[PDB]
């Protein structure tokens, strides 16, 4: 119980106790069953006198847990800066990577620590680093509503999904157009200004206005067909717009599928037309509107 | 605006999963435990096989072995159904398609025991092939990122759940895994049914060297997207 109290001392962040332990002989190295030392349980809590002392006696700044989390990753996410400084000078490896890819300056991205994701740049930390899934730091940040930290990382050379090219696509096939159908009409509207190819498939087979009409986004429904986007699109999918329309509700998307082409007789993959899906759904307003369509 | 539940999920909470299985009559038991925070969308977790081996793939029930972790931002709190169901929980059921074999479904309870989220689990499989990938073991030890797509089902006071897991084989094909889910809360307070959206996700899985029994130690990150400021 001398390693476990000391685990249990800096997670309890018991500085005297702490202290005490270590003149005992206590393994500042000490590991509980998952990995985690009392390192990775101060600089986590926020410890920062704890964290001081075993840095002192010689605890490994860059142990590792059973998820690949370093004690600088588990800082880095909490937000403590002055943690997070005292682990680089120590010898913290600033690219180390959790298991899914993450270096630490992902997780500051992430989680939203500005001053955090500066210091980790000083210190080294590699701006374009991509996680297993494709993901920069930039991605993180800006598919996350962080901007001020998205400024950050392009000040510092970094670059993210579609940065470069309109019709990059990320690791679930998702194109800057994917990402913008989810309400962000502007931004849709800006992508097809810059040359974004409306047709294109996301990994399940959903294209920009599968994704609109999911979402019940009208005016991004009507911009993708105004700049050529497959009224029809089926393919790998199972459904096509109209379908989806149908099954959600959405009257007026369901009134401009129409106009632009839709096809009432599409079936899905258990053989439903837009009509069945409406009545099945409770939609009988649209189903009235389906069996007159023009 | 923000459920009460949500309040149980400021930071850390530590998790039990419990799922009794049987696949093709192969009965297994798999336990796990760890903790989430939904700050971060985060789940840190290791199961094991108590029973002996596990006699289909880990990969093939990461799905089935707790979405109030999920990471939901401050414009769509709204949304968040599962936090709102808690602490009296939600029932998830499922039923998951594998493609050209058989299937799962799956009814499991999610709900506060004290202070530990607990996830309890009753599987079923049926129809499997002997030697197809899951009973013959073809399923690369790894995981993909996935879109899952939430939708109100207010007749039920819940929420459709619905997406495609992909599973690489050991070959370089990948086995579809096609989810049908349905939630449906516990309790009788009110609960938030939401606007459809999505959530992204990202998981790794890997080997613990001191462990002898057969076990997944998973880390998962999950965001909910979707919904605009």
């Amino acid at each position: 119980d001398l390693g476990k109290k000391l685990l249990e001392a800096a997670r309890a962040g018991q500085d005297d106790e702490v202290r005490i332990l270590m003149a005992n002989g206590a393994d500042v190295n000490a590991a509980d069953d998952v990995g985690v030392t009392p390192l990775h349980l101060a600089a986590q809590r926020g410890h920062l006198e704890i964290v001081e002392v075993l840095l002192k006696y010689g605890a490994d700044v860059n142990a590792a847990d059973l998820w690949g989390q370093t004690p600088l990753h588990l800082a880095a996410t909490a937000g403590h800066l002055e943690i997070v400084e005292v682990l680089l000078k120590n010898g913290a490896d600033v690219n180390a990577r959790d298991n899914i890819g993450h270096t630490p300056l992902h997780l500051a991205a992430w989680a939203g620590h500005l001053e955090i994701v500066e210091v980790l740049l000083k210190y080294g930390a590699d701006v374009n680093a991509q996680d297993k899934f494709g993901k920069t730091p930039f991605d993180l940040a800006i598919d996350n509503g962080n901007e001020d930290i998205a400024e950050v990382l392009q000040k510092a050379a970094g670059g993210g999904s579609g940065g470069g090219d309109v019709n990059a696509y990320d690791e679930v096939g998702w194109t800057p157009l994917h990402k913008a159908a989810w309400g962000h009409l502007e931004k849709v509207e800006d992508l097809l200004k810059n040359g974004a190819d409306v047709n294109a498939a996301d990994i399940d087979g959903y294209t920009p206005l599968h994704l609109a009409a999911f979402s019940g986004h009208l005016e991004i429904v009507e911009v993708l067909l105004k700049y050529g986007a497959d009224v029809n699109a089926d393919d790998q999918a199972g459904f096509t717009p109209l379908h989806l329309a149908a099954i959600f509700g959405h009257l007026e998307i369901v009134e401009v599928l129409l106009k632009n082409g839709a096809d009432v007789n599409a079936q899905d993959k258990f053989g439903k037309t837009p009509f069945d899906l409406a009545i099945d759904n409770g939609n009988e307003d649209i189903a009235e509107v389906l069996q007159k369509a023009a | 605006m923000v459920s009460k539940g949500e309040e149980l999920f400021t930071g850390v909470v530590p998790i039990l999963v419990e799922l009794d299985g049987d696949v093709n009559g192969h009965k297994f038991s798999v336990s796990g435990e760890g903790e989430g925070d939904a700050t971060y969308g985060k789940l840190t977790l290791k199961f094991i096989c108590t029973t002996g081996k596990l006699p289909v793939p880990w990969p093939t029930l990461v799905t089935t072995l707790v979405q109030c972790f999920s990471r939901y931002p401050d414009h769509m709190k709204q949304h968040d159904f599962f936090k709102s169901a808690m602490p009296e929980g939600y029932v998830q059921e499922r039923t998951i398609f594998f493609k050209d074999d058989g299937n799962y479904k799956t009814r499991a309870e999610v709900k506060f025991e004290g202070d530990t989220l607990v996830n309890r689990i009753e599987l079923k499989g049926i129809d499997f092939k002997e030697d197809g990938n899951i009973l013959g073991h073809k399923l690369e030890y790894n995981y993909n990122s996935h879109n899952v797509y939430i939708m109100a089902d207010k007749q039920k006071n819940g929420i459709k759940v619905n997406f495609k897991i992909r599973h690489n084989i050991e070959d370089g094909s990948v086995q579809l895994a096609d989810h049908y889910q349905q939630n449906t809360p516990i309790g009788d307070g009110p609960v938030l049914l939401p606007d459809n959206h999505y959530l992204s996700t990202q998981s790794a899985l890997s080997k613990d060297p001191n462990e002898k029994r057969d076990h997944m130690v998973l880390l998962e990150f999950v965001t909910a997207a979707g919904i605009t400021l």
